RNA sequence: UCGCUACUACCGAUUGGAUGGUUUAGUGAGGCCCUCGGAUCGGCCCGCCGGGGUCCCUGGCGGAGCGCUGA
RNA sequence: GCUGCAGUUAAAAAGCUCGUAGUUGGAUCUUGUGGAGGGUUCCCCGCCCCUUGCCUCUCGGCGCCGGCCCGAAGCGUUUACUUUGAAAAAAUUAGAGUGUUCAAAGCAGGCCCGAGCCGCCUGGAUACCGCAGCUAGGAAUAAUGGAAUAGGACCGCGGUUCUAUUUUGUUGG
RNA sequence: UACCUGGUUGAUCCUGCCAGUAGCAUAUGCUUGUCUCAAAGAUUAAGCCAUGCAUGUCUAAGUACGCACGGCCGGUACAGUGAAACUGCGAAUGGCUCAUUAAAUCAGUUAUGGUUCCUUUGGUCGCUACUUGGAUAACUGUGGUAAUUCUAGAGCUAAUACAUGCCGACGGCGCUGACUCCCUUUGUGUGGGAUGCGUGCAUUUAUCAGAUCAAAACCAACCCGGUCGCGGCUUUGGUGACUCUAGAUAACCUCGGGCCGAUCGCAGCCCUCCGUGGCGGCGACGACCCAUUCGAACGUCUGCCCUAUCAACUUUCGAUGGUAGUCGCCGUGCCUACCAUGGUGACCACGGGUGACGGGGAAUCAGGGUUCGAUUCCGGAGAGGGAGCCUGAGAAACGGCUACCACAUCCAAGGAAGGCAGCAGGCGCGCAAAUUACCCACUC
């Protein structure tokens, strides 16, 4: 049936491709410990908003001044 | 020419009438029939053979009961075994976008060709316009014939 | 199946220029059959409820209309989904105010208040000319009005002025180069300029070129051109912004500089 | 029931097509009128949009034009003599557009004789003098004989019609659609049309 | 090659079995169209009575022809 | 595997040659000085030889004391290509504004005395929308075409046949 | 974020595949505190369905003798609220599902100069009459069957239902032409003129006219400025294009079977005027014809998944085309008679397959791609399977009807009734999908 609802939503983070990379594990824990966070998802949110900002600036730098 | 009533019913143009009064002509005579013909528009020109002729054809653009509207197209004359109709070929290139390359294709049209064009041949170029449906498979009618942009009929002196 | 005509309209299918919200409902008002096309009108309920805000619900609109307060082209209309459109006048004699429907430069109907002596006439574009029995000449306008015995100089695409108390012709403007016009369809909807060239094709569509007050140039199909003044001067008062269509960078800079919207 | 659709039949290539939907009402057809000669019997049908159509089953009379003389009158229909489409239609006497028919000459003869002040259909003096000579000759002050040169210098009819008038019957052609209009109505054969159909009638049986 | 234990497919007697689509010859419900049919129901023409009037209107009872004419 | 794979020995070149459709196909036919924007010569005007390549009308405004000039039109051998106009539902996607307590969302919202303001300001952008059809500039590259059984052209002549039925004062001859 | 790692050997370098790694969407296991959103019997079986609901409707203004309720008393048509019944309108939209369907549906693009159109909006609405006819329902009264939203016989009465039909405003203008008057016995130029016939818009057929351009010279008779040979001219509208629109003539006409009002409600008026002749203010409802609006239908150009263990196919059993007609809202082999011998294909026809409804779109993605789309917006199709048809502006309708085929309920065995792929709910199926709840407050 038709209904007055809406269905727009999206995810705000992405999971890393290598699960057990030693160089990645302790770097993420040092950010959790210095800023007082709850879990890894709370770090992966901030990497995703920065990646979207840099993806837009890299497009605009192709166009003529 | 000298006879046209080859059918079981009498053949005439609508909208033309012959007076049965003041009929005297003496030792000679003149045409009992005036001729109906019209302008098509769109910058086309009516053939001399339609105005000076004596044929009957109701589907003719110049001397019959059709209206030229919508698309104007062209193609190459390729077969003509039917009577007052011909087949023409249209060739084109189709783009396939996964590759960056083209593909050759064709289609055929059956079209109505009146008298007033009488020297057409296979490999001539023809221009056509839309009509109302004229038969089961026919929707287009010949407006102009040419052999420009190509080799002669017989030798170069033609 | 479809065994006859339809009588509903879904809210995501409704015309974009009405600016209906997404979440109150499934349906929108289907405009009543009438003088203007379904895509090109404004239903009276959307004007009273959503634009002027005199009513909070469709029932508060119904009990404004049934008291006989609302006039369109000088006639009282009780129908809440009546299709009002371009150049029409709405009068509300109880509050003492008058309006005319004209496009905003972003392609939507503005509210535009007018003085009561300007509420006495409207401008009409000619659609057809023909001769009836006994040789009597007839005229047809863009809003379905039929007139007998027009002036024999009035031709196709011209603009005529009529008085609303009697419905008879008073004066007219010829379609020719140098006259002022407004654009009533396509992407250039709601722009104003002078006619500068007409380019014609036998079969298919003619194209008109138009020039702005700031010297910009734009074009459209001849069916989208409405003439509004002989030479440089209009026969009607015009809304804020006067059809000039400034770009998004100019609009940003005035919004920062003027500090409007309570900055 | 009966229907007039395009989708029941094959395409240009010779290939079949499968049905797209059930039969719709706007694709309808109905049986033929098969109009006979006889005293008036007409029936009416309701058609798409709520309009009415008239179907003639029997007709005895029609309206016909003698276009050469600008004369038209209501006239009795006698018989059918030629049909270009099918011989069973003349064997069973059915009336349709462009059928060839025989009609009563009388109302044209009466118009001509009173308009031109001359006889037309007459054989010998026994069918001229004993009655109705007072249609031809009367007192006419300054309009007696010479002023009728406006008539008499253009009165001569074609030899092919003067041979028909003496038999009391003219050939005519049906121009209306009797199964659609309820009327049988047309024009008198003349000139090269009359020569064409007289040759076709004679060449079939005579 | 021969032999033991699992598992998958082939050939085939059996005039095998179930379901579905094409199609020859014969039959054919029900609607619609056409040519007929005519149960039954009215009006207009001939008495007497009554209301109005210079024997007719017109209500009612009633019988012969049930004419003529409509559904 | 188009960008972008492989076939001596790991899987894989028909035993050999001809040949119609399909795909692909050699070279060639008009340039440098002067001025603007910009440089220290090349992209827009006008020129060695042609610059819209021609042309001369007529219904129709301009410039000036009738005649001669300058904007339409016949149109530039025909197409692909490329650049520009027009015309194509909304929602979704991209994207601008905006402290839903933040966010996913939504289309809102913001000023001021107290209530005597009988209120005021402001949004609901914009882009994209293959192919096919329509439209106006460019002319390299790739198709396509003209006189060899000579035809283009001159305010050039001539025989003969058809013929509109204008200009004459009209209806008829 | 444009990426790789384990496994053939005694050890080495390759080929190559298996296994690992990350997302997405269906089922399933273990586990669970707060708060804002919200998909949900598509996959198998378009399989079968107990019970309840899902479409009705009245204003000042079509018909009020219901004692049904009621007033200060009375019908001056007749008060006032008003059940029932007749009449009008709607029920062809909405909602559900995805079986069929490969140039079909569908998308972009164009066309009706080849058609139809309830309603809205604007034109148009003057070739017994101070008001006609009979007959039914509600109601009253008497019944039949095991049984249904089954209906029969008898007594009453209405209209905006059904059927008739004037008055007013004929005074049209063309054609006939007894007679009569004037220049010239006729002819030929005149002006009168007794008397007949037809004379609005629609309908069927036939005929007529539609004006414009270049240059002179003779002749009959004259427009006209003038008199017994020269100057000067005139007449619906429109398209790229009509056998268009408007006009003139001769007939037709549908009748029982085209229009031109025998209708309803508020405030009262002005007078050779005392309640009369009318003229008139506001409407309501209705109907023939144009133009609109909402559409519908038919046609143009270009665009499609796999298959040759499908290479030739179609063709009076209409295949391609011509001439005349029938039928239809209209173009057309749509169908019939006669005639011709055509039409499509290696640039893949014709045939077969599809766990195939098409599109806007969705997941994944360096650049290029691969896979998916039953599903809230738009288009199509269908209500167990096939077929036929009534009513209406619109249906080949299934919350309409008739029959065959498959299921199946009640019975007094004579008969009668039926269609959840609407909302809840049930059975069957299967790995697989929620309550027989409340309300018209919001949106329409």
């Amino acid at each position: 049936m038709p209904v007055a609802r809406s269905w727009v939503c999206r995810k705000t983070y992405v999971t890393p491709r290598r699960p057990f990379e030693k160089s990645r594990l302790d770097q993420e824990l040092k950010l959790i410990g210095e800023y007082g966070l709850r879990n890894k998802r709370e770090v992966w949110r901030v990497k995703f908003t920065l990646a979207k900002i840099r993806k837009a600036a890299r497009e605009l730098l192709t166009l003529d001044e | 020419m000298a006879d046209i009533q080859t059918e079981r019913a009498y053949q005439k143009q609508p909208t033309i009438f012959q007076n049965k009064k003041r009929v005297l002509l003496g030792e000679t005579g003149k045409e009992k029939l005036p001729r109906y013909y019209k302008n098509i528009g769109l910058g086309f020109k009516t053939p001399k053979e339609a105005i000076e002729g004596t044929y009957i054809d109701k589907k003719c653009p110049f001397t019959g009961n059709v209206s030229i509207r919508g698309r104007i197209l062209s193609g190459v004359v390729t077969k003509m075994k039917m009577q007052r109709t011909i087949v023409i070929r249209r060739d084109y290139l189709h783009y396939i976008r996964k590759y960056n390359r083209f593909e050759k294709r064709h289609k055929n049209m059956s079209v109505h060709l009146s008298p007033c064009f009488r020297d057409v041949q296979i490999g001539d170029i023809v221009t056509v316009g839309e009509c109302r449906p004229l038969s089961k498979t026919v929707r287009f009618n010949v407006l102009k014939v040419t052999k420009a942009a190509g080799t002669k009929k017989q030798f170069q002196k033609f | 199946m479809a065994r006859g005509p339809k009588k509903h309209l879904k809210r995501v299918a409704a015309p974009k220029h009405w600016m209906l919200d997404k979440l109150t409902s499934v349906f929108a008002p289907r405009p009543s059959t009438g003088p203007h096309k379904l895509r090109e009108c404004l239903p009276l309920i959307i004007f009273l409820r959503n634009k002027l805000k005199y009513a909070l619900t469709g029932d508060e609109v119904k009990k404004i209309c049934m008291q006989r307060f609302i006039k369109i082209d000088g006639k009282v209309r009780a129908d809440i989904t009546y299709p009002a459109g371009f150049m029409d006048v709405i009068s509300i004699d109880k509050t003492g105010e008058n309006f005319r429907l004209i496009y905003d430069t972003k392609g939507r109907f503005a509210v535009h208040r007018i003085t009561p002596e300007e509420a006495k006439y409207k401008l009409c574009k000619v659609r057809k000319i023909f001769v009836g029995t006994k040789g009597i000449p007839h005229l047809v306008t863009h809003d379905a009005r039929t007139i007998r015995y027009p002036d024999p100089l009035i031709k196709m695409n011209d603009t005529i002025q009529i008085d609303l108390e009697t419905g008879k012709i008073t004066d007219f403007i010829k379609f020719d180069t140098g006259n002022l016009c407004m654009v009533t369809g396509g992407a250039n909807l709601g722009r104003i300029g002078v006619i500068t060239n007409r380019e014609r094709h036998p079969g298919s569509f003619d194209v008109v070129h138009v020039k702005d007050a700031n010297g910009n140039s734009f074009a459209t199909r001849l069916s989208n051109i409405f003439v509004i003044g002989k030479g440089n001067k209009p026969w009607i008062s015009l809304p804020r912004g006067k059809g000039i269509r400034l770009t998004i960078a100019e609009e940003r800079d005035k919004r920062l500089a003027a500090k409007q919207s309570s900055g | 029931g009966i229907s007039r659709d395009n989708w029941h039949k094959r395409r240009k290539t010779g290939g079949k097509r499968k049905p797209y939907h059930k039969k719709r009402k706007y694709e309808l057809g109905r049986p033929a009128a098969n109009t006979k000669i006889g005293p008036r019997r007409i029936h009416t049908v309701g058609v798409r949009g709520g309009n009415k159509k008239y179907r003639a089953l029997r007709l005895d009379v029609g309206n016909f034009s003698w276009g050469s003389e600008c004369c038209t009158r209501k006239t009795r229909i006698i018989d059918v003599v030629y049909n270009a489409s099918n011989n069973e239609l003349v064997r069973t006497k059915t009336l349709v557009k462009n059928c060839i028919v025989l009609i009563d000459s009388t109302p044209y003869r009466q118009w001509y004789e009173s308009h031109y002040a001359l006889p037309l259909g007459r054989k010998k003096g026994a069918k001229l003098t004993p009655e109705e000579e007072e249609i031809l000759n009367k007192k006419r002050s300054k309009k007696i004989q010479k002023k009728y040169d406006e008539r008499k210098k253009n009165a001569k009819i074609s030899s092919l019609l003067e041979e028909q008038f003496q038999q009391g019957k003219l050939l005519a052609c049906i121009a209306s659609r009797p199964g659609q209009c309820g009327r049988a109505d047309g024009y008198v054969l003349e000139g090269k049309e009359l020569e064409f159909y007289l040759r076709k009638i004679k060449a079939r049986k005579g």
